[PDB]
């Protein structure tokens, strides 16, 4: 799976940079994803493994990938035809938990990325909503 | 720049 390589490589490249990680670099990143789109499941486990395994420092690059990738598959394939929303949004509950475990000052930056996905409807309220809820009860 | 979840695909 080369296309499949090639994402892993640029989803990596991460790790070569000290976060916030720069617009062209998601770029990157998110062009590699959308040409291995016939590997939509494997791009969708690459990316949950990394939020999984990485760094408190970049959780949220993690999800900026997946807010990348949605975004752009959603605009380039349209919004129905979109396969990463749905894949993404079978583990997501476990993909949040580990997301909730970045440094202290980097969970509002997750709650406004779930307020971006419920207000643009990327994703279903339904999937959204305990995410939230995940939030605020760690605030408690 | 850096990334931006209000920015345009
Ligand atoms: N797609």
């Amino acid at each position: 799976m080369e296309a499949v390589k090639t994402f892993n490589s640029e989803l990596y490249s991460l790790m070569d940079m000290k976060p916030p990680i720069s617009k062209a670099k998601m770029t990157q990143i998110t062009k590699a994803a959308i040409k291995a789109i016939k590997f939509y499941k494997h791009v969708v486990q690459s990316v949950e493994k990394f939020i999984q395994k990485c760094k408190p420092e970049y959780k949220v690059p993690g999800l900026y990938v997946i807010d990348s990738i949605v975004r752009q598959s959603r605009h380039q394939f349209g919004q129905e035809k979109d396969v990463f929303a749905p894949r993404f949004s079978n583990n997501i509950i476990s993909t949040f938990q580990n997301l909730y475990r970045c440094p202290g000052d980097d969970k509002s930056k997750i709650v406004r990325v779930l307020n971006l996905w419920q207000k643009n409807n990327v994703f279903k309220s339904e999937i959204i909503q305990p995410l939230l809820d995940m939030a605020a009860a760690l605030e408690h | 720049p850096s990334y931006s979840p209000t920015s345009p695909s």
